[PDB]
DNA sequence: TGGGGGGGCCTCT
DNA sequence: AGGCCCCCCCA
């Protein structure tokens, strides 16, 4: 229901500046952003 | 007790980042197959994974 | 011991 | 969105 990610100090500083690099308002919509620019070396795994 | 907050660009931001049911969905798909046993593991991937395209801009 | 993670819930803007 | 509390595990 109120699905949350613990992130560490270190990646949430290089996480919010991709977020605002990007302006996106939302963080969720910087993760849906780097899954989707990522998907050929996730579906590599 | 707990450090709980970031200070960036923007103002100060908490560590812990909500996330839509869908983008967890795919979220911990990720972290499924990278088997970090820590979040920011699999966060950090994301980022390096999508360098070229953060680099321009 | 200290520090990490998530769940569950509340209260505000 | 920030905040609290709890509980479990690891280092």
């Amino acid at each position: 229901r109120d699905r949350r990610v613990r992130l560490s100090a270190h990646t949430a500083i290089q996480f919010y500046d991709v977020q605002d690099r990007l302006g996106y308002d939302r963080p969720s919509k910087a993760v849906d952003w780097l899954i989707k620019k990522a998907k050929t070396a996730i579906d590599k795994l | 007790d707990r450090h709980s907050k970031v200070f960036t660009s923007k103002g100060p931001r908490d560590r812990r980042v909500r996330l839509s049911a869908h983008t967890a969905i795919q979220f911990y798909d990720v972290q499924d197959r990278l088997g970090y046993d820590r979040p920011s593991k699999a966060v950090d991937w994301l980022i390096k994974k999508a360098k070229t395209a953060i680099d321009k801009l």
